């Protein structure tokens, strides 16, 4: 009974070092702190060598001393899965925080994989409407695909993406799964009051008819707990795509605080820091992660992620990295909503690999590209008219000018989930009213 | 504290023996009594120290060479990188999570190979040769090392046959040679892949034409990028037949960091098979400033010490030496060529970037490629 | 609390552990009791290959290399200087701080005569 | 031969000499009558400098623990090592000094909390400052509470009446909001914040028992004496019985403004966790990341953009997860939060204000040219 149980070495802050006299367990192995005010899971990062591991809890370590037991687990971090996990909220480690009493779970699976192969990627390029007039015609959505929207703190990001869920989570026959990583955990109850009135998340003996699943691991948490929410959300997606064949959606409402917390651990991890100040591994830690959610063989996962800016900073290591993961990116713009214009959706800078002729046919791509024409035109005129107004332009770039005023008019849109501040109601837009509008 | 004096107490100078003839029969039996937590002495096999973040640093090794590849008792290969006094930094080729503190290491013995011939000719490899397409293993192909170094001023000629890339925006402005490395660098989403995936179509229309010898084989080294672009892409080459002459090197993003590092190094290699033996090669480097970033997390987890945007002093030499191995060979070697098409991404336009100055530097041409041409219009959207 | 003055001022980390060795064993006055124990062992270095691989290997744990010096060091007429000082070096592993203490420890003996 | 590889030894544990000399003094046959250093519940500082002690010893110390030095000046536990303690400390650290005896308290770092903080003084660790003798009527509890989760909470649905005009018609706020108010120096930052603590006092005297609301105003890097001078208008306005005051001025050390913020909720959680409701005010929050860059820089943390560490974002989203609407089982009180950001030349794109505008739920953006315009308040 001494054996298999190590004592904690030392402290510091979310990084916890575990010195295990007999036997060393793995790497991203799960541990259990004795004696803890709260269920404290720590999950093994490195072997430092000297018999000690180097561990990252999954709750606060304070209140930890120097000699605390700590008992392995034998395995990783292991959630709950299944249709039972349905109309649930899930913390990082797979407690229901809901409570409304344990998780009838299918499966006890780890939230650690690697990413599905090369033989069992699907190229099946199938557009998904979203309703959406700046979506729709000029990076249209990808209905297996990554999908980014990236945003600079109040350009509207969340709003894009309750709006995504208002208008293709209804009408997708699958399930639903919510990982809220580091956002507000007002909106977390937001969404959940939201989802049980709408009859998507069902209490009580009516919960087997849910079709979505809360994972939630929010901005009050710590960063060990912040850094592993997102491979619990795509555990629960994982075995709806594998297991069940199911297509699911995924929403990761801020993948940025997956890498920012991952940035406040390796700090203490004794690590040289990259470029501005995040880890050495950044590319391999969203790598690894953003190569899970994938369309494969038996199973479509169309994943819609909100990226965080840091400081309006596009050429920040953590967004640039994120920018070749994603099938169709939709950067949101802060100087688009400070003229009113709402989705605040930049049109220059949102791309989609579905934008080609051959794929969305000839007459919605020559729209979109002559769109994004005149846009681009009257950015080239906007230091002119600036210094000296629009008088001194000719009278074919001053109808260049009114066009492309007119269009950036015409991408805002009301939403159904901004009808409760703005007070306009919402508006769908089918695709054949986008393209024959513009 | 001097050495002098240190070393003179190599001498015996003990005067008495009341603890030398009472230990030396105690020592022995209080050995054996604690062997059962004794791991066996190592000295020309390997013992892992640390492991962590795709680096371990093994005891032991007495023996082994840099930039060789061992073998961990678990399977997984690595790269003794960094050959210190009392220990070898491995960096991991693939997953660490299968290796603990204690786990044996073997020295294979030999320097970092992959497999090159014709038997690659229309396989899916990863960053070390193995095939990823399922397919099975590589038939009809041999073993060569991945850091040959570039021929040099005696063995190369004159850049003067053309390599059409099909694209007549680069063909009539900007014209590509048989040996000449051309840099395409741009901005993200500004059809960078696009000019090279062209130009890898265009051989196989042109193969079809011309007498056996002028054909060009194509390889595309997929660094840093997702998978599922990948196989969008073997799906392009199928489809349009330049499979048969593509070789498709992908050290995706869920790859470990010395596959990502050594991909455009396990491509070359295969690509060097062509120019060696008289045929003509093409090779894109797509992704080139993922391979930076990767070998920046090597060197940064290896603790040397970072440089410019954290890069490590070497980030030069690392293209360099890559890059100057695509070259023209002589009449006595052969005459066959090498042509690169390295990828490099820059950031809002910063061509004054670390990584972007130095591929710039090192290449023959430029194909600048501009987000807001692109958006004009104009597509390829050449500056 | 009060300890005698070291005839000279040292390095540091191996060289004030032979002075904290100084001005103890100055208290017992066992000076050259504990200066002829430090080359004793030093022949223990030479000789077996199982005790100066308590102070080089490093997958000797921390719990076996303290429980081979203390059951090889019971009483047997040694120095209580040594037999607390050399399990303090094995609890951390500076055994093969040995070899800078006892060159340290000649240089304070001789300006002490 | 056999010792070359002894001729220069290789050791981690850089006080060696402490552990040494913690088994050789027993060794003096004269000094095994007690002469022990205590290291179980007691420790002796190593090095101390720029506020951060290391303490050799505290085995049983936990992490985050409130620990007393000897010269009455307080610390907090910070890294637990396996050879010493790190020990940010509470004061000024030119009377600790090395050798000097730590004592631990046996406690998280915790703040008198209670119907006792209602018109005191604070300084940023919950000893009174005005001079009216000690919190009475108070009970201790954790500056670090874990904020209330999903079903903890429930929907905003009263309102928080400001009293400004250019607040309460325009950009309405509720119980249990956090509103940050952001602009330049001297743009109404707190012209907005004062303005609602004194209009609670207002409406505590016409509104029910339990529909009151209770306001702690945390003065984070400012000057001691515009402290002063707002204690006299609280007083002299009769808010000063529904307000408490923590203040860590620009003389007290970084690690008091660091934790001032966390002591001056903890004490306004009192009022959100019975059934009350509380208003918390956080002026000028950037100065609060500003010193703990000191403290992150001095303890050799890395630093990322502008030179702030990591969890500077971790440092805002933890304190004000905590002003919530709690659900009719956890008595239904609510916390509104104001936290203040001063931003340079209306730069709003910065870090810090970046941070905070990803935290709270609506910003009032004071804009410093209609301040100059006699446009007050200066709501853009
Ligand atoms: N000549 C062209 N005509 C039309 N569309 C084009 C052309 N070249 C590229 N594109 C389109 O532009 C987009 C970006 O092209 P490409 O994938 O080559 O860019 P990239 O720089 O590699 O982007 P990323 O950074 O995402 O890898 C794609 O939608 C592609 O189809
Ligand atoms: N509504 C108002 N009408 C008139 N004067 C006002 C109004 N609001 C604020 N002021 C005045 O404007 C000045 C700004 O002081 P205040 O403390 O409100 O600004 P601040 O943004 O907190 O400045 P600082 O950065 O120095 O803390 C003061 O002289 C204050 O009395
Ligand atoms: N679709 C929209 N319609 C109207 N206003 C919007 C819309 N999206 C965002 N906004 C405005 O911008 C703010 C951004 O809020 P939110 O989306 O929660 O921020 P973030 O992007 O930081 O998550 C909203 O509070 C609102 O004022
Ligand atoms: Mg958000
Ligand atoms: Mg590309
Ligand atoms: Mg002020």
């Amino acid at each position: 009974p001494a054996i298999d149980a190590g004592y904690v070495s030392q402290v510091i802050g979310p990084v916890v070092d575990v010195r295990f006299d007999g036997e060393l367990p793995s790497i991203l192995s799960s541990l259990e702190v004795e004696g803890h005010s709260v269920r404290l899971v720590l999950e093994v990062a490195q072997h430092m060598g000297d018999n000690t591991v180097r561990c990252i809890a999954m709750d606060s370590t304070d209140g930890l001393v120097r000699g605390q037991k700590v008992v392995d687990t034998g395995s990783p971090i292991k959630v709950p899965v299944g249709r039972g996990t349905l109309g649930r909220i899930m913390n990082v480690i797979g407690e229901p925080v809901d409570e409304q009493g344990p998780i009838d779970a299918a499966d006890i699976w780890s939230i650690h994989r690697e990413a599905p192969e090369f033989t069992e990627q699907s190229t099946e390029q199938e557009i998904l409407v979203t309703g959406i007039k700046v979506v729709d015609l000029l990076a249209p959505y990808q209905r297996g695909g990554k999908i980014g929207l990236f945003g600079g703190a109040g350009v509207g990001k969340t709003v894009l993406i309750m709006e995504l869920i208002n208008n293709v989570a209804k009408a997708h026959g699958g399930f639903s799964v919510f990982a809220g990583v580091g956002e507000r955990t007002r909106e977390g109850n937001d969404l959940y009051r939201e989802m049980i009135e709408s009859g998507v998340i069902k209490l009580g003996a009516e919960r087997g008819n849910s079709k979505c699943t809360l994972v939630y691991g929010q901005m009050n948490e710590p960063p060990g707990a912040r850094a592993r929410v997102a491979l619990t959300g795509l555990t629960v997606a994982e075995y709806f795509r594998d297991i069940e064949g199911q297509d699911v959606l995924l929403f990761v409402d801020n993948i940025f605080r997956f890498t920012q917390a991952n940035s406040e651990v390796s700090a203490l991890l004794g690590r040289i820091p990259s470029a501005v100040g995040y880890q050495p591994t950044l590319a391999t830690d969203l790598g690894g992660l953003q190569e899970r959610i994938t369309t494969t063989t038996k199973g479509s996962i169309t994943s819609v992620q909100a990226v965080y800016v840091p400081a309006d900073d596009l050429t920040d290591p953590a967004p640039a990295t994120t920018f070749a993961h994603l099938d169709a990116t939709t950067v949101l713009s802060r100087s688009i909503a400070e003229l009113g214009i709402y989705p605040a959706v930049d049109p220059l800078d949102s791309t989609s690999r579905m934008l080609n002729p051959n794929v969305i046919g000839a007459e919605h791509y020559n729209v979109a590209r002559g769109v994004q024409k005149v846009l681009q035109d009257y950015k080239n005129l906007q230091d002119i008219i600036a210094i000296l107004g629009m008088d001194e332009l000719s009278e074919e770039d001053k109808l260049t000018v009114a066009r492309a005023r007119k269009i950036q008019r015409f991408l805002s849109q009301p939403f159904q989930v901004a009808e409760v501040f703005t007070g306009t109601p919402g508006k769908y837009v089918d695709l054949a009213d986008t393209i024959s509008g513009f | 504290a001097d050495a002098k004096a240190l070393d003179e107490l190599r001498k015996p100078k003990f005067s008495s023996k009341y603890l030398i003839q009472h230990v030396s029969q105690k020592l022995i039996p209080a050995v054996k009594e604690w062997e059962k937590s004794y791991q066996p002495p190592v000295i020309h096999l390997g013992r892992v120290l640390s492991v962590g973040d795709g680096i371990a640093r093994v005891y032991g090794l007495k023996s082994v060479q840099a930039g060789e590849l061992v073998c961990f008792d678990s399977g997984v290969k690595g790269m003794a990188l960094n050959l210190q006094a009392d220990h070898v930094g491995v960096v991991v080729f693939g997953n660490d999570s299968v290796i603990h503190q204690g786990d044996l290491v073997y020295r294979t013995g030999q320097i970092v190979n992959v497999p090159i011939g014709p038997g690659t000719l229309g396989r899916v490899t990863d960053g070390l040769g193995q095939p990823i397409d399922g397919k099975g293993p590589l038939t009809n192909v041999r073993s060569s090392l991945v850091e040959v170094k570039a021929p040099g001023i005696i063995a190369r000629q004159s850049v003067r046959e053309p390599l059409f890339t099909g694209v007549k925006a680069v063909d009539a402005l900007v014209p590509i040679g048989r040996g000449q490395r051309e840099l395409i660098i741009g901005d993200r989403q500004t059809g960078k892949t696009a000019v090279a995936i062209d130009a890898i179509i265009h051989q196989k229309n042109c193969n079809e034409q011309v007498p056996k010898a002028q054909r060009v084989y194509c390889v595309y080294v997929a660094v840093g990028q997702k998978r599922s672009t990948v196989a969008q892409l073997v799906k392009l080459f199928t489809q349009t037949g330049a499979m048969r002459y593509t070789i498709m090197v992908s050290a995706t993003a869920s790859d470990a960091a010395p596959l990502q590092f050594l991909a455009p190094y396990s491509g070359c290699a295969m690509a060097e098979y062509f120019r060696d033996t008289g045929k003509h090669g093409l090779i894109i480097y797509d992704d080139l400033s993922k391979q930076s970033v990767a070998y920046r997390q090597m060197s940064l987890l290896l603790r040397r010490p970072p440089g410019r945007e954290a890069f490590p002093g070497d980030v030069f030499y690392l293209h360099s030496r890559l890059l100057e191995r695509a070259a023209k060979l002589s009449k006595e070697l052969g005459g066959g060529s090498l042509t690169a098409f390295p990828v490099i991404e820059t950031q809002a336009g910063d061509v004054s970037a670390y990584i972007a100055t130095n591929v710039i530097s090192i290449t023959d041409g430029q194909i600048f490629l501009e987000t807001e041409l692109f958006y004009k219009g104009i597509r390829p959207a050449l500056n | 609390l009060k300890l005698p003055t070291a005839p000279l001022q040292l390095s540091g980390t191996s060289a004030q552990i032979a002075t904290l060795l100084w001005q103890v064993a100055a208290k017992e006055n066992q000076l050259d009791k504990v200066q002829d124990e430090l080359y004793q062992f030093i022949e223990l270095f030479k000789q077996h290959s199982e005790l100066r691989r308590l102070a080089t290997d490093p997958f000797v744990p921390t719990l076996v290399r303290t429980k081979i010096i203390s059951s090889v060091l019971k009483d047997s007429g040694a120095s209580e200087i040594t037999k607390k000082l050399f399990e303090a070096l094995a609890d951390e592993g500076a055994l093969s701080a040995l070899l800078e203490v006892t060159v340290n420890y000649e240089e304070l003996m001789l300006a002490h005569k």
